[PDB]
């Protein structure tokens, strides 16, 4: 069974950092595609920062270069580094991996649990 | 040569890993060796130095409701309206750079608008999020081009459930060919 | 994306080094995006389970003149009647295995077989030695196929000297664009 | 200027051994495809044993495992390596070379003046 566990979510004043970890457990053959998702109180869920499927990084919008990306290959775990957090990143952080679950290089898209930021004064 | 058909209004999901022999196999079928008129939409974006405009609609006549369609079915709504000279704005000639992203939307718009007996879609989902890439997969891939000869180069489970014949591919042979349900009695 | 043009009747030549984006522009062609029906001949032989004849005529009507002309002109008739089946041998299901030479002629000679409004060999001769390059290269790309619209990919300039246009790229891009003349001032 | 040079040539008995060299000078750009060539007397120049652009090796029919050929990239030099030598065999060997003459991988195919490679008992 494929599971994703992210960690590192919490109370934070504006300006403050964190950094989100997501670890997997199940995974017999690789993790391609990696990234950070979120979705504020009655908002829709949106992208945050991923690895493309191409091995490129690409970060939203709203990011402005405060955010950074990384990979552990060798542990099979995405993160997120914060800086510079706003009010406005108050969200429920998900975590997701799109897993190769056959030995023909045929994936599955998982998720996490999700993780609480909140960027409050 | 591969044991696959390319049937009539349906969607074929091609599946592999990386250097299955994928991109080569659509390159067979639009040199027409395989199996036994082509809209192609490239794995790495494609664009032509002209507006965001000329690129889709490339060269046929503008017919504004399929382009309407068109562009809101592979989320490029959005991204148009934010430039202050929209559908107008000039690509490729050292001004304005898009992401890879946009390329690749734009591509797969472009792709959408021509009117073709087949449409040939390399990993056109490979440079975006997993959220846009349900979006355009649904709308457009599976409502918008509901009866048209498609074959789609994907590996994600979620679309091969979708795709009415799968080819998987491993080495440069076939390792599968046959439906959602015959892939399943294999797991 | 590539400022170039594909003359009717005409030999493109399309240089360059590994990786250049060589095989990509082909695949573009094809697709219909450059330069802005098809015989191909792929750098990696091509071959299908059937006999010489069925592998060449392809599908076809068999024309007993085109046959003969384009089995002399892809160096192959030596090649056949050491064969004791002859044309008629059997290849792909286990049984005889060509060389990668046999096969690269074969692949080409189906390519010069069908009547195509574009032919597009890519590097037809990587496997084969200089003395069978040029007897091909002379007798079949130049002469049987005179009048035909053809893109050969090729990086001699031996080749070059003989093409009507010639297009250099380096990493998918193009260098140069023009007759052997106009790339004769340079270098 | 481009130039090949072959060595190793001379008189030998039926079932001698030989090794033939092909020096290279004045090469720029680096050499892709180099080969093995003879004619006998009175015959037309056919291929020995070659490397093709595609990397692989491609021999003559009549060589039938006997002979060998060797590539030094550093050095730009192609060699032969012959072994159970024939009366057959006797021909003036000749070196080719596919040069890189330019920046943008444009070749010119040159040949050395040729080696005596002669087998009697
Ligand atoms: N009949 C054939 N004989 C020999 N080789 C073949 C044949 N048919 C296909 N191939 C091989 O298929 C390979 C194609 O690799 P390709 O780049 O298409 O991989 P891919 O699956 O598209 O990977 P990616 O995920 O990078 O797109 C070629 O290297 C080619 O040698
Ligand atoms: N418009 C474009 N935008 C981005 N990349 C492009 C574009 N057009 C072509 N390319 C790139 O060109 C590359 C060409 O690779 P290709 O396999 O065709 O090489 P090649 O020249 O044929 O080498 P070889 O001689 O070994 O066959 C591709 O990797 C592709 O990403």
């Amino acid at each position: 069974q494929v599971q994703l566990q992210e960690s590192g979510g919490g109370l934070e004043q504006p300006g403050g950092s964190l950094r989100l970890s997501c670890a997997t457990s199940g995974v017999i053959f690789g993790i391609n595609a990696m990234g950070w998702y979120r979705q504020a109180p009655g908002k829709q869920r949106e992208l945050v920062a991923t690895f493309t499927s191409g091995g490129s990084t690409n970060y939203a919008d709203f990011v402005e270069g405060r955010f950074t990306i990384s990979r552990d290959n060798a542990k099979n775990t995405v993160y997120l580094q914060m800086n510079g957090l706003r009010p406005e990143d108050t969200a429920v952080y998900y975590c997701h991996a799109t897993v190769v679950v056959s030995r023909y290089g045929l994936t599955y898209d998982y998720w996490g649990q999700g993780t609480q930021v909140t960027v409050s004064s | 040569d591969i044991n696959f058909k390319i049937e009539r209004g349906q969607l074929l999901a091609v599946a592999g890993s990386t250097g299955a022999g994928k991109t080569s196999l659509l390159m067979m079928i639009m040199g027409e060796l395989e199996p036994s008129r082509i809209s192609f939409c490239p794995q790495f974006s494609w664009i032509m130095p002209g507006t965001i405009k000329e690129n889709i609609i490339f060269g046929v006549s503008y017919d504004e409701y399929r382009y309407r369609s068109v562009i809101k079915a592979c989320q490029l709504e959005e991204d148009i309206s934010k430039f202050p000279e929209k559908d107008n704005t000039v690509l490729g000639e050292g001004g304005i750079t898009l992401s890879g992203g946009q390329r690749a939307r734009i591509s797969l718009a472009r792709a959408v608008y021509k009117d073709a007996d087949l449409y040939l879609l390399d990993s056109p989902f490979g440079y975006l999020d997993v959220l846009t890439e349900k979006e355009i997969f649904e709308s457009c891939v599976c409502k918008l081009m509901a009866n048209k000869t498609r074959i789609l180069v994907t590996s994600k489970m979620e679309h091969l459930k979708k795709a009415d014949k799968i080819l998987i591919l491993h080495e440069g042979s076939s390792y599968f060919y046959g439906t959602f349900s015959e892939l399943q009695n294999l797991q």
